[PDB]
This record gives structure tokens, C-alpha cells and sequence, in this order.
């Protein structure tokens, strides 16, 4: 039953990681985007990294 | 340069235009003691003091300032015109002897058609039909009603007419009358309409939107009056041949009557309660389609909702009058609340209407719009929108993410269900241990095998980029003839000099000098037109940069609601909705004892844009985002706009500027103007919220254990509601259907609070099982339609531009088609169209604005040529002649016979010739049940013979063709208003800044002889191949930015910033419209060997005369038999066994308004056969997805091209920018071999359905068989060119008609083709060269407009 | 294997606090500042804190009795009312209801005084 | 076996007082708050490498994915 | 076995403490937390920049 408790462990972890992520997401909000610190809980992106490499030469 | 104003009321009546006048004009508050009365008494307009300053005027105020005339509001008026019964004898005689005699010719004109249908279907003075003689003596004495609504609308139309004309030709014209409508004394203008009733002492100030509005509801009831009583007449004669309502006149005159009242009593916040006036009629219907708990609910919530409207418009009205110059013009009866004695009543005439029937209240749905249109105020919409927009919501982050989880499990099942594939997760390690099993096994569970667990552990996924971005901006976007918001420091340019204070006219005088020109444009054609700095990729750069946030040029505008941005802010709101429409909306396709218990939920969602917030619309908003690799392209209005400041920029409703304020950011908050708007648009991100919406239903399903199906149709969606149940002893299938209702309900109603969307109960109500979606009644499958709703605005000049005849005509004959096509009526829709034509025509001719009666000469020229050629009695059958002929050749029907019995069809010459050919018989006395034969009348004879002997003079024959497949040529058509103007618009872009228009433009005319010089070698001319050729090229955006640019009026004058037409344009116009009116004297000139009709196919006629119209040898791939004229139709059993046999299946002797057995007959159109190659399709973007559909399509048909490989490797490498090698990998393969009926573009049908409702195919069986062996033992298994689903069409359409003319629907009818009229169609063999340098130099011309590259990194994903 | 146990025990524990802890965590929209001049950020606290602060009118709302019913899971009136078993009658619409019903041509309407 | 446990409990330790510290900071002034917006810890850079690591792993399937060229 | 669902935790928890940390120091009030996130961010990019053409 050990695995089994890794497993229920696991799956509680999973639930914490999502409701945080969905946290992250509605916390960026436009009060970020005045500030110009969204890209920070949200991330460098395709699009931004493909224009910076771009740049980068 | 000359004015020309509305004739039918194109935009909004405004609250603030209203006010300021008549405050400016009796010098106090008029409407409202808002700031718009004080700065237009402060700081006037020009066109206010023209108004006052007349000696009408100066005379009225005089008298008003004593006082012995008493103000009021317009619907004061609006009611005191709608009674008005002062005619005189000699005015009752006009009228009545004018409507007498527009209805003999309407009916006379229809008798043509009447009698070719009946020839045709073999069913057997002016009139030679004994129906419509029956008719006629029926219609000999009109009612006293409808001749009052006729005198009305004639006198109101008169004053219009007498104004326009008047201010066309004299700018600046005020028309000031008191002798047509005895009584009133009108001063209408433009800008203002002052109107005096003498006897009553009575006096009002409006505009002239308000006598537009007049206008149409008077032209409203006076249809109404017409559709009922033509009806009740052919009901009273057949009760097949009228609609399917039976309406009473008397009672609908008392319903306009009591709604006027109510509107008098009340003031213009009356409106609200008409606005309730649908609850009460759908309340009606519920009590025949509904049981007793839904029904009692459904009617006491529209009693509330109605009563609660009266008290919020007493309150509102009450309080608005306070101070204002009309606080004396509140009747006694709404302070008392005697109110409720007259509501009473107008709401059981509304019964007394409907009669307990479902087709009279399907059909009341008109009564919305007989009563005009509010005076609708902005500020008060906009500040009652801010209540709700800046609250702030509470939200459960559980419920949070398990929205998102629902978001993000629709998203991977839409990937998984078409791309065989999850979305590549970039932090796979969340799914704990059975989800890693589904990632890797490429599954998702079921929607039953789902837990709220499983949501909130998906709403921790993020994805890679799985979508691409196009580079280059779609010009057909991004360009339309609609307004656009200046930016915020030229914000204040939006109202007019004088009523803004001196610092801010100089600060714009000083503001204009520090903005590029396209900025300063006001209109977005204007704004792309003049943008001298244009890029082709400075909306991508926009986006990944993100330019758009924190930007202080952002600004929102309120006009009439409709919200508006300056410049770039709208184009990034296209741009993201434009992916939705694209990459997301394919997931989510409904966007567009053991007892089952069904319930539905109707709510309406036009407050989402309130109610939602960054926090509920960012959490799937993000997810779209990193599925296209953006950051913030879809969330873009909530990080935007808090920060922006919303202002109301209507003309007349400036806001309260401070002493030394010029920024719109520090204006003092205030009605009209407010900001930190934290919410949604209505409008923007719509797709994305109709998303959310979905993803919560989804989620509501699987929080209440029932299955679901969703349909949100804009603003209002539909939720049926199914569960499993273990039966109660005792409870019967109702109660348990209303427990379930109740319980979703408020499940519901807990989730959409739970997002902050308090759910109200007066949108929300509930059904057992009907649907009402697309604003259409069905009951037990049968549909009731409120086609009168559709058809009440058909006037003479309907729908047009610069008045034009043929579109006017066009836009008639479609809308009055409305009563055939869903009221199920051929004759109705028939009279009453004929009805209006005569009027456009006879009357209404010799009153144009522009060119008052050359139009009429030109006609009367056209009859006394008709007359001379077909040997007619006199002018009169002339005009009944010229009536019933095809716009094709002359220019009076609009409507084809064929459309009568089938909607579509792909060869509108043959439908042309034929219709000709039945209304020429109404003449000649041919039988129309027997074959083509030489008789004494060569009428039909002399018309065909000058139909194919013309001299041809063909011009760019294969430009033509790829723009109109079936265009004539050899000047034998009409010419359309985008084939005239098509060059003025090209000299008017190319003096445009942009280089991009203007280099396109310069180039037009070189590109267009080098597109006709591309495939001018190819033998066997096939114009659809042609368009597909069209389509692949540059040239094809080009021409349709160019088509969209020659639809608006005053083309000259689109960069000279004026609203005025040009002159050059009116006599363009002028000229054009003449050209084709005297079109049928070119055509049949009087001098022309004749035809002989033994041995005649109508189908080789048209093909002759379309390839002798282009002198080319062979033309193939558009010519198909009428299927009208091809089946000769039989009613008695089938000895021979040949023909289509269609039967009833339905029991009863008549079949309107029932559904059968079979299933629907949508038309059932037979697509082509292609096996797509496997690739990654979503590293292709919707154009290049859509220019490789195009090449695969050239490939299929022009396989048989001598220089096949040099001309698709230069398409290739032009368009694509891949070899022809790597891009075959690509092209699907047509399994199919016959591309002549297989092949599809926009130029061919995509549906073949029948002249009837949907519902009502179901009651026939159609069979096929011995047909289709007899031809498939003539042709053996080769394509012929009569189309199958239109002969199915045609056999259903005619049953239905035959119903209707006879009032026993038929047993059983059989098709018997005409086997000379059907001819084999095999693919030929492409014989020719393409010019390939001329290919090459059409590509680079354009080059401006190709589509994107396939660049080496995407073919590389590609695979 | 008694210690490994209780090793798990532990972890779980602290698991079920924090998904304890999350699952009641109130989320505020980011609306607007005191005296409108500002915007504010999306805060978020306990459920019990956060009905607290909408009863010190720390969070403007246009409505207060709603959101605590909301939050603290309760069915306030309007809801109560909003969707009952049947729907009551205004007394506007009540008087409405008589005189629509009986019609009997005695409601006593006179157009012309209007 | 045992060590990896405890490094989970002390992990999980610090995530606990990480949420309430999240949850007090979120409250707002006049509650807890006697400066201006305290920093509780002071380490911003936390986020830094995470997002220098997400964009690395997202540049470089951008540069593998061209290198097939 | 027991190590994979150990470091399956281990990357899990991180994870968790990596967004919470976020959550934490985005909520900082004062303009010189912002500013110092800015700079940052834009250091950040500029190595980011010289990372990328470093070869
Ligand atoms: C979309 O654009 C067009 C379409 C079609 C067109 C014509 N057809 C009919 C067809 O060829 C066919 C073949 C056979 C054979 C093979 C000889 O057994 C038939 F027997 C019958 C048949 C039998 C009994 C009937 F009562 C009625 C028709 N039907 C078909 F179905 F194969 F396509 N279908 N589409 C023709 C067009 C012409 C010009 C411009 N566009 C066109």
C-alpha cells in the first residue's frame, strides 16, 4: 500500500499544482500589465523568443 | 457636390440632437436638464439658429412665449398623426380611387405569372384568369382602415419626397408646408424638424429622424394592413392560397391605436413597456405549447417583468419632466395610476389577436417594430452599463480552476477528436499518474468518467505554441465603411466647435499640427487610405511586441450601443477574435422508474460583457494564448481597457470640460463620461465569452450528473437538459420534469455566481421541450414563421445607393420572396410584390432625387418600343408586359419563375429564356403542356430570333468570365453598379498616400489585360476553372477591396473628408441607370430569317448565345436545363414508367403546417472526393490551408495542360514559395475523375433546396428510379447537366404549390424529363498553353496582396 | 515499516492543510480604488476574512447580502424568491391579473380625455 | 529512502509558510501591516531563473526544431 | 519503484515552490519593487539576447 499512498500523495500534489497555476494565471492581471511585470508569473513565449533571437544576431 | 439624405431610417433616433434643439428653441430645458440644453443655449449650432431664425419659426415662438400654444414630446405627435381622419371628400376620393387603381395593376401584372403557372402546372379584359378575377372583385372596394394608413403614408412620403428633391438641387433647404397634411404645419430640415398642429395648440421640436421614423411606421402599418387584407381575401377565395394567419383588421387598427396611446400617456420610456410586449405573446404561446407549472411560471414572471416596466417608466418619466419645459404635459392618469386600466387593455386585444392559434402569435411578432423606435438617451444607457461594470466580484478559486479545467479538457478533446494528437504539454509532470496514461496513449475520459478532481488537476497545464500567427495583415479584414474612434488627445474633434469651451479648440487646433493624417481620419477606410507609413506586418509587430498595452492613445466611444477604438486598437481586436474564429472554435462546435427526464433553459447572455472580468475571462483567454505562443493577444480588453477612459462621443452630448482641462484622462467623472470600466464590450471578445460559456456549461453538466447540449446563438444560448431518473409511486413524467428544472436552475444560478454573474430571474425562464432559437416558433416539429415581420419595410427605394432602380427592385422582390419561403404563400408574395413594384415603378419613377423624370421618359421610351415590337393593345399591356420580363434582358421581374420552386440554381441564362418563354405565352396562347411548334403568333418567335442574332463585340472575355462565370458579354447584359465604378474607384486609389493601394491601383488596368492574356489559349473554355485561376491569384484581394470601396456613395469625394455625393458620381450614376432601363430597346431592336421551333432545346439556345456573347468556340462547365421547363409534370399513374415520382406520405388532404414521416430535404448537395495527405495541418495557416486547397483544385482540373509543370511550378513558387515537388505533397487527390460538377467555388451552389420550409419536405417520398435507369441506360454511367437535388426540389416545391392553387394536395405527381433538353458532360481534355510570363507578371504586379510564404523552418515542421 | 508510515502520515497531514487551506481561499477582482482615482490589485484571502472585509465595505460592491450568502455557501432571499416552486405576483401585476382576467368590457376606459 | 521523505516534509514546510505569508500579504494594510509593504523574505531572483529556465527550454526547441534545416 | 514517485514529488514540489514564490513577491506594493522586477526582467532579456548569439 505503499504506492498506493505515493499515488493519493501524488494526486493531492497534482490538485495544489493546479489550483496555484490557477492562481499565477488570474493573479497577472492588468494591475501587472500597467506595471510591466506580467511576463513574469506568465513567461517568455514563442512569439517573444523567436523576436529576441531574431534580435540576437 | 451635392446632398442627398436618408429616405428610410438608417441609424438611431437621438435623445441628445432632440434636446439640444429644442432647448435652443424655446430657450429652457426640452427633454432632460442634462449639459446638452445648457451648452446648446450657451454656445448654439448654426444649423439650430437657421432653424429658429426662419419667420415660421420666430411666428411659433411668439405665439409659444405668451403663451397660447403648449409644448410637447414627439410622441405626442406620433400619436396625434397615426389617428389623423381629417380628409376631405375630395381627398377620401383621391386615395381610395389611387389605391383602387394600384391594386388592378398589381393584380393584372400578376395574372401573367399566375397564368404561365397554371399553364405550367396544367390546373386549368385584363384578367384572364378566373382567380384572380375572383380576387378582383373581392378587392374592388378597399377598407376604410387600410385607406386611411395608404393617406398617411402617401402625405408623409410627399413631404419627404418634396424635401430631398428640393435639397438635392438647393443645398441648405428648409421645406415648410401646412396644406398636405390639413392641420399640421411641418418645418423639416436635415437637422430638424419643427411641427405645429394649430387646432390643438400643440407644438414640438424633433429631428429629422424622428419624421423618418414617422414615415416607416406609417409605411409599416399601411403593409400590415395590405399583407392582412390581401390574405383574408384569397383565404376568403381558398384558404390554401393565403398565409397561414388569419388576422382581422378592425382588431389590429385598435392594437396600433392603444400602442399609440400607451406611447402618448407615457412618455418616450413607454417604449419599455412595448419592449415587453414579446413575454406577453410568448407567454401566449407557452398556454398552447406548454404545461401547467412552466406556463403559470413563465406568465407571472411577465406579469412582473411587465408591471415592474411600467413602474420603472413612471418613476424614470416622473422624474426626468421635474424640471424640463414638459412638466405640464404629464397626464393625470399616470400620477393616479389609472395606467393599469389601459395596459389592461391593449394587452387583451393582444389576445384577441392571437385568437389561441400559434400562427397568429408567431405572426404578432411585427408589433415591436409598428410602434417606431425609441428616443434612445446615451448617457443614461452608458451610466446604467457602469453600475454593473465596476463592481467588484468575489471568486472561489476552486471555481476558478475548475473552469479553466473544463476550458482545458475541451481544448484537448477537440485536439484529440481532429488532430489524433494532445496538445504538446511543456510541464507534463502534473498529470500524477492515470492523466500521464491518457498524455501518453493519446485518450481523454469520458465527459461521465470525469471528476471535479481531474478538472482542477487540468487546470495546471501549459501547452506550447500549437498555432501560428500570419504575418502579413489580411487587408479584408481590417477595411470596412464604418467610423472609427480618433485617438484620445483628438478625441474632443468629436463634437461640434461650438460646443466646446475656447482651451480646447486651441488645444486641438495646437494637438492636429502632432498627429499623422490617418490618425486624424474619423472613418477607417479614411484611416488606412492615408496611412503613408503602412507595413504589411505592423499588426504582427504590434502584437509581439505588445504595443497595445499601456498605451495612452487608447480610448473608448459611445455611439449608437456601440462601442468604438481608435485605430490600431480595433484591428488587434479583429485580429484575436479573427484566431478564434479559426483555431479555437473547431473544439467547440455547439458555438454556432428508469425514466428520462428533459428539461430547457433559455437564458439571455447579452450582459456577459458586464458581468465578466479579468479574473474568469484571463484563465481560458491565457490558454489561447499559449496555444498561439502570444502573450496577452486574446485578454487584451481586460488589460486595456480599465485603464482607458470610456467617454459617450455622440454629436450633441458633449461632456462638462473644466477650466483649464484638455486631457479626456483628467475630465471630472460624470454622466457621459466615466472610467476604471472593469468588465467586457459588448461585441469585443464575444467568441471568447460564447467560449467561457460553453466551458461552464460543460462544467454545470458534470457538477449535476446530467447530460447536456448547449446552443448559444449571439447573445441568447439554449440549454436541453437531460437525467436519468428512478420514478416516484404516484409522480407523473410533468412533475418530474419540472423538479428537474427547477433544480438545474439553481445549480446554475449557483455556478454563474460563482464566476460573479448573478443570474437575473426575468432573462432566465424555462421549457419542457420547445426551442425557439433563431427567432423562429416550432411546435412538434412544425415551423410558424413572422415572415410579415420581414417584409414591412418594402418601399420604393429599399436597400440602395444613390437610389438606384434595379437594387431598389432587387432588395424588393427578395424581401416581399419572404412571404413564399417561409409564410407559404406563392400568390401573397406575388401581389404584394407586383403591388410595390407598380408603385416604384408607375409612381414613384418620375419623383427621383437626382434625375427626377429622365427614369420615366426612359421607361415610357421602353414601352412604346415594347409595344411596337410585340404588338400590343397600348401602353397599359406594355407596362404588364414589361413588368413580368427578367432583369437579364429587360428589367421588371425580379424574380424568376424558378425561384418559385427551387432556391438555387446554376445557369441564370436558362432560367431566363424560360420565364420568358411562359410569360411570352400569356400573349401568344401557346400550350405550355406540349412541345416547341411554329403557330401564327411569332411573338416568342421574334424574341428568340432576336435573343440569338446580335452582333457580337467581345472585350475582355476571360476576365469577365473569372469575375462572373455567368456573364454574357458582347454588352448583352446589364452592367452592375461594381463594373462602373470599378474604374473611378482605381483612379481614386491611386492618388491614395498608402503605397500599397496606390501602387495596386496603378497597376489595375495592366494587370487586368494580363489576366485576360494568362489562359486566352485553352480550347475548351471552362469559366469556373477560370474563377478557381482567379482565386489563386493576388489579383482576387485586390478586386474585392476594390468591389467593397465601389459600393459606397460618393466615391470622389472618400479622401476629400466631405459627406457630400460629387457630381460626377450622380451623372455616372444617372447615366448608368438609364443605360439599363433602355437595355430591352437594345436587345430586341425592331428590326429583327426567323427561329423555327420544331426540334427547339432551350438548353443548346443558351449555350449558343452564351459562347456566340464571347464569339468563343466552345464554353463548357455553365450551361444546365431549367428544371421548370426539362419536367413536363403528371398527376395520374406512371403507364410508362418514366419520371420522378413523388408522393404524400401524410394522411391528410392538406399538409401546410404539418410534418411527416421522412426526413428533411435540406438539398443535399454531393461534395467531391479527395484523400488529404498526412502532415502537421496546423503548422499551416487558414490562407495557405486555402491557397493549397485552390492549386490541388488546378491540378484536378487542368491535369490535361500542355505546359502543366513550368505553369504550377511558377504558381508555386509565386504563391506558396515552394516548389511544385514539395508543395504536391501537400495538394489532396481527387479520387473524383469529373471535375465539371464535382469541382467547388464560390461561383456554383453549395445548397439545392426547395422553395419550402424545411418541415414540409418531410411529408413527401421522392423515387428516382425509373429515371435514373432510363438514363443510365441512354448515357451509360456519364455525368449528364441537369442537376439532381434541383429536380427533387422542383417535384417537392410543386406539390406544395399545386396545394395551395388547388386546396387538395396531390396524391402523387411524376417528372417526365425531356430527354433533348439533357445533354452528356464528360471532362474534356484541356487542349492550349498558359502564358506563363503572363502568369508571372499578374503575380508580381499584385505582389502586395499574396498570401504567406512557406518558409523552410514551417515546410521543415510541416513533415 | 511502522516509521515509514508515520513519515506518510505526516506528509499527508500537511497535504490535507494546504488543500484544506486552498480550497476555501477567496479570490477579489482587481475593480477600482477608493475615490476612483487608481486601480487596484487582485487580492485574495480566506473566505471568513474576505466576508468580513465586505462587511467593512473594504471591497466596493454594489451588493453585500448576496456575496455573503455566496460565499458562506447560504440561500439568501433573492435567491430564495428568484427560483421558487411558483413565482409570487407583484401587486401591480396582481391587479393586472384581475383585470385581465373576467373580461367582460367593464373596465371603465375612457381614450378621449387622454 | 527515509532522507528524501524529510526533504519533502521540510519542502512542504516552507510551502505552508510560503501561503501564509501569500495570504497576509494579500489581506491588506490596517490588518497586519505597520510599513509600507514589507518584504517578508527579499528574494525576487526566484522567478528570474525560473523564467531564464522556461525560456531556455523554449528557445531551445525553437533552435532544434530550425536545426533541421 | 519508490524513486521514480520520489522524484516525481521532488520536480512537483519544486514546481510549487518556484510558483509560490512568484505569487509572493508579485504582490510587493511599493514602486521599487516593481522597478526592480522591470530591470530585472530586462537584464534577463539582454542576457538572454547574448546567450542566444553567443554561438
Ligand atoms: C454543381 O454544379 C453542377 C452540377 C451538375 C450535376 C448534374 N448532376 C446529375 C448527375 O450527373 C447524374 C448522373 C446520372 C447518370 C450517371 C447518367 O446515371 C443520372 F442518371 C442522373 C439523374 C438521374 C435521375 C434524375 F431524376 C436526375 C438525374 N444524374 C450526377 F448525379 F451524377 F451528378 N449532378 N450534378 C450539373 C451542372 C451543370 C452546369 C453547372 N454546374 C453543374
Amino acid at each position: 500500500n505503499i504506492t498506493a499512498r505515493l499515488d493519493r500523495i501524488d494526486e493531492k500534489l497534482s490538485e495544489i499544482l493546479g489550483m496555484l497555476h490557477t492562481l499565477v494565471v488570474a493573479s497577472a492581471g492588468p494591475t501587472s500589465a500597467r506595471d510591466g511585470i506580467r511576463d513574469a508569473m506568465i513567461g517568455l513565449r514563442e512569439e517573444m523568443i523567436e523576436k529576441i533571437r531574431t534580435e540576437a544576431l | 457636390n451635392v446632398y442627398l439624405t436618408d429616405s428610410y431610417l438608417k441609424g438611431v433616433i437621438s435623445f441628445s440632437e432632440c434636446n439640444a434643439l429644442g432647448s435652443y428653441i424655446f430657450n429652457g430645458p426640452y427633454l432632460k436638464n442634462d449639459y446638452t440644453n445648457l451648452i446648446s443655449r450657451q454656445n448654439p449650432l448654426i444649423e439650430h439658429m437657421n432653424l429658429k431664425k426662419l419667420n415660421i419659426t420666430q411666428s411659433l415662438i411668439s405665439k409659444y412665449h405668451k403663451g397660447e400654444i403648449k409644448l410637447e414630446e414627439p410622441t405626442y405627435f406620433q400619436s396625434l398623426l397615426m389617428t389623423y381622419k381629417s380628409m376631405t371628400s375630395s381627398e377620401q376620393i383621391a386615395t381610395t380611387n389611387l389605391l383602387k387603381k394600384i391594386i388592378r395593376r398589381a393584380i393584372e401584372i400578376s395574372d401573367v405569372k399566375v397564368y404561365a403557372i397554371l399553364n405550367k402546372l396544367g390546373l386549368k379584359d385584363t384578367i384572364k384568369t378566373t382567380l384572380l378575377k375572383k380576387l378582383m372583385c373581392s378587392m374592388q372596394h378597399p377598407p376604410s382602415w387600410l385607406i386611411h394608413w395608404f393617406n398617411l403614408y402617401t402625405k408623409l412620403n410627399n413631404i419627404l419626397t418634396q424635401y430631398r428633391s428640393n435639397e438635392v438641387k438647393n443645398h441648405g433647404f428648409t421645406l415648410i408646408d401646412n396644406q398636405t397634411l390639413s392641420g399640421f404645419q411641418f418645418i423639416l430640415n436635415q437637422y430638424g424638424c419643427i411641427v405645429y398642429h394649430k387646432e390643438l395648440k400643440r407644438i414640438t421640436v424633433t429631428t429629422y429622424n424622428q419624421f423618418l421614423t414617422w414615415k416607416d411606421i406609417s409605411l409599416s402599418r399601411l403593409n400590415v394592413c395590405l399583407i392582412t387584407w390581401i390574405s383574408n381575401c384569397l383565404n376568403t377565395l381558398n384558404k390554401s392560397l393565403g398565409l397561414r394567419c388569419g388576422f382581422n383588421n378592425v382588431i389590429l387598427t385598435q392594437l396600433f391605436l392603444y400602442g399609440d396611446c400607451i406611447l402618448k400617456l407615457f412618455h418616450n420610456e413607454g417604449f419599455y413597456i412595448i419592449k415587453e410586449v414579446e413575454g406577453f405573446i410568448m407567454s401566449l404561446i407557452l398556454n398552447i405549447t406548454e404545461e401547467d407549472q412552466f406556463r403559470k411560471r413563465f406568465y407571472n414572471s411577465m406579469l412582473n417583468n411587465i408591471t415592474d416596466a411600467a413602474n420603472k417608466a413612471q418613476k424614470n418619466l416622473l422624474s426626468r419632466v421635474c424640471h424640463t419645459l414638459l412638466d405640464k404635459t404629464v397626464s393625470d392618469n399616470i400620477i393616479n395610476g389609472r395606467w393599469i386600466i389601459l395596459l389592461s387593455k391593449f394587452l387583451k386585444l393582444i389576445k384577441l389577436a392571437g385568437d389561441n392559434n400559434l400562427n397568429n402569435l408567431s405572426e404578432l411578432y411585427f408589433l415591436f417594430r409598428i410602434f417606431g423606435h425609441p428616443m434612445v438617451d446615451e448617457r443614461q444607457a452608458m451610466d446604467a452599463v457602469k453600475i454593473n461594470c465596476n463592481e467588484t466580484k468575489f471568486y472561489l478559486l476552486s471555481s476558478l480552476s475548475m473552469l479553466r479545467g473544463a476550458f482545458i479538457y475541451r481544448i484537448i478533446k477537440g485536439f484529440v477528436n481532429n488532430y489524433n494528437r494532445w496538445p504538446t504539454l511543456r510541464n507534463a509532470i502534473v498529470l500524477p499518474l492515470r492523466w500521464l496514461t491518457y498524455y501518453k496513449l493519446n485518450t481523454y475520459p469520458s465527459l461521465l468518467e470525469l471528476t471535479e478532481r481531474d478538472l482542477i488537476v487540468l487546470s495546471g497545464l501549459r501547452f506550447y505554441r500549437e498555432f501560428r500567427l500570419p504575418k502579413k495583415v489580411d487587408l479584408e479584414m481590417i477595411i470596412n465603411d464604418k467610423a472609427i474612434s480618433p485617438p484620445k488627445n483628438l478625441i474632443w474633434t468629436s463634437f461640434p466647435r461650438n460646443y466646446m469651451p475656447s482651451h480646447i479648440q486651441n488645444y486641438i487646433e495646437h494637438e492636429k499640427l502632432k498627429f499623422s493624417e490617418s490618425d486624424k481620419s474619423r472613418r477607417v477606410l479614411e484611416y488606412y487610405l492615408r496611412d503613408n507609413k503602412f507595413n504589411e506586418c505592423d499588426l504582427y509587430n504590434c502584437v509581439v511586441n505588445q504595443s497595445y498595452l499601456n498605451n495612452p492613445n487608447h480610448v473608448v466611444s459611445l455611439t449608437g450601443m456601440f462601442a468604438m477604438q481608435p485605430g490600431m486598437f480595433r484591428q488587434v481586436q479583429i485580429l484575436a477574435e479573427k484566431m478564434i474564429a479559426e483555431n479555437i472554435l473547431q473544439f467547440f462546435p455547439e458555438s454556432l422508474n428508469n425514466y428520462i427526464s428533459k428539461c430547457s433553459i433559455i437564458t439571455d447572455l447579452s450582459k456577459f460583457n458586464q458581468a465578466f472580468r479579468y479574473e474568469t475571462s484571463c484563465i481560458c483567454s491565457d490558454v489561447l494564448d499559449e496555444l498561439h505562443g502570444v502573450q496577452s493577444l486574446f485578454s487584451w480588453l481586460h488589460l486595456t481597457i480599465p485603464h482607458v477612459t470610456i467617454i459617450c462621443t455622440y454629436r450633441h452630448a458633449p461632456p462638462y470640460i473644466g477650466d483649464h482641462i484638455v486631457d479626456l484622462n483628467n475630465v471630472d467623472e460624470q454622466s457621459g463620461l466615466y472610467r476604471y470600466h472593469m468588465g467586457g464590450i459588448e461585441g469585443w471578445c464575444q467568441k471568447l465569452w460564447t467560449i467561457e460559456a460553453i466551458s461552464l456549461l460543460d462544467l454545470i453538466s458534470l457538477k449535476g450528473k446530467f447530460s447536456i447540449t448547449a446552443l448559444i446563438n449571439g447573445d441568447n444560448q439554449s440549454i436541453d437538459i437531460s437525467k436519468p431518473i428512478r420514478l416516484m409511486e404516484g409522480q407523473t413524467h410533468a412533475q418530474a420534469d419540472y423538479l428537474l428544472a427547477l433544480n438545474s436552475l439553481k445549480l446554475l444560478y449557483k455556478e454563474y455566481a460563482g464566476i460573479g454573474h448573478k443570474l437575473k430571474g426575468t432573462e432566465t425562464y424555462i421549457s419542457r421541450d420547445m426551442q425557439f432559437m433563431s427567432k423562429t416558433i416550432q411546435h412538434n416539429g412544425v415551423y410558424y414563421p413572422a415572415s410579415i415581420k420581414k417584409v414591412l419595410r418594402v418601399g420604393p427605394w429599399i436597400n440602395t445607393i444613390l437610389d438606384d432602380f434595379k437594387v431598389s427592385l432587387e432588395s424588393i422582390g427578395s424581401l416581399t420572396q419572404e412571404l413564399e419561403y417561409r409564410g407559404e404563400s406563392l400568390l401573397c408574395s406575388l401581389i404584394f410584390r407586383n403591388v410595390w413594384l407598380y408603385n416604384q415603378i408607375a409612381l414613384q419613377l418620375k419623383n427621383h432625387a437626382l434625375c427626377n423624370n429622365k427614369l420615366y421618359l426612359d421607361i415610357l421610351k421602353v414601352l412604346k418600343h415594347l409595344k411596337t415590337f410585340f404588338n400590343l393593345d397600348n401602353i397599359d399591356t406594355a407596362l404588364t408586359l414589361y413588368m413580368n420580363l427578367p432583369m437579364l434582358f429587360g428589367g421588371g421581374d425580379p424574380n424568376l419563375l424558378y425561384r418559385s420552386f427551387y432556391r438555387r440554381t446554376p445557369d441564370f441564362l436558362t432560367e431566363a429564356i424560360v420565364h420568358s418563354v411562359f410569360i411570352l405565352s400569356y400573349y401568344t396562347n401557346h400550350d405550355l403542356k406540349d412541345k416547341l411548334q411554329d403557330l401564327s403568333d411569332d411573338r416568342l418567335n421574334k424574341f428568340l430570333t432576336c435573343i440569338i442574332t446580335f452582333d457580337k463585340n467581345p472585350n475582355a472575355e476571360f476576365v469577365t468570365l473569372m469575375r462572373d462565370p455567368q456573364a454574357l458579354g458582347s454588352e448583352r447584359q446589364a452592367k452592375i453598379t461594381s463594373e462602373i465604378n470599378r474604374l473611378a474607384v482605381t483612379e481614386v486609389l491611386s492618388t491614395a498616400p498608402n503605397k500599397i493601394f496606390s501602387k495596386s491601383a496603378q497597376h489595375y488596368t495592366t494587370t487586368e489585360i494580363d489576366l485576360n492574356d494568362i489562359m486566352q489559349n485553352i480550347e475548351p473554355t471552362y469559366p469556373h476553372g477560370l474563377r478557381v485561376v482567379y482565386e489563386s491569384l493576388p489579383f482576387y484581394k485586390a478586386e474585392k477591396i476594390v468591389n467593397l470601396i465601389s459600393g459606397t456613395k460618393s466615391i470622389t469625394n472618400i479622401l476629400e473628408k466631405t459627406s457630400a455625393i460629387d457630381l460626377t458620381d450622380i451623372d455616372r450614376a444617372t447615366e448608368m441607370m438609364r443605360k439599363n432601363i433602355t437595355l430591352l430597346i437594345r436587345i430586341l431592336p425592331l428590326d429583327c430569317e426567323i427561329l423555327s421551333m420544331e426540334n427547339l432545346s432551350i438548353t443548346e439556345l443558351s449555350k449558343y448565345v452564351r459562347e456566340r456573347s464571347w464569339s468563343l468556340s466552345n464554353i463548357v462547365g455553365v450551361t444546365s436545363p431549367s428544371i421548370m421547363y426539362t419536367m413536363d409534370i403528371k398527376y395520374t399513374t406512371s403507364t410508362i414508367s418514366s419520371g420522378i415520382i413523388i408522393e404524400k406520405y401524410n394522411v391528410n388532404s392538406l399538409t401546410r403546417g404539418e410534418r411527416g414521416p421522412t426526413k428533411p430535404w435540406v438539398g443535399s448537395s454531393t461534395q467531391e472526393k479527395k484523400t488529404m495527405p498526412v502532415y502537421n495541418r496546423q503548422v499551416l495557416t487558414k490562407k495557405q490551408r486555402d491557397q493549397i486547397d485552390l492549386l490541388a483544385k488546378l491540378d484536378w482540373v487542368y491535369a490535361s495542360i500542355d505546359n502543366k509543370d513550368e505553369f504550377m511550378e511558377e504558381l508555386s513558387i509565386g504563391t506558396l514559395g515552394l516548389t511544385y515537388e514539395k508543395a504536391k505533397k501537400l495538394f489532396p487527390q481527387y479520387l473524383s475523375v469529373n471535375y465539371l460538377h464535382r469541382l467547388t467555388v464560390s461561383s456554383r451552389p453549395c445548397e439545392f433546396p426547395a422553395s419550402i420550409p424545411a418541415y414540409r419536405t418531410t411529408n413527401y417520398h421522392f423515387d428516382t428510379s425509373p429515371i435514373n435507369r432510363i438514363l443510365t441506360e441512354k448515357y451509360g454511367d456519364e455525368d449528364i447537366d441537369i442537376v439532381f437535388q434541383n429536380c427533387i426540389s422542383f417535384g417537392l416545391s410543386l406539390m406544395s404549390v399545386v396545394e395551395q392553387f388547388t386546396n387538395v394536395c396531390p396524391n402523387r405527381i411524376i417528372l417526365i424529363p425531356k430527354l433533348n433538353e439533357i445533354h452528356l458532360m464528360k471532362p474534356p481534355i484541356f487542349t492550349g498553353d498558359v502564358d506563363i510570363h503572363k502568369l508571372k507578371q499578374v503575380i508580381q504586379k499584385q505582389h502586395m496582396f499574396l498570401p504567406d510564404k512557406i518558409s523552410l523552418t514551417q515546410y521543415v515542421e510541416l513533415f
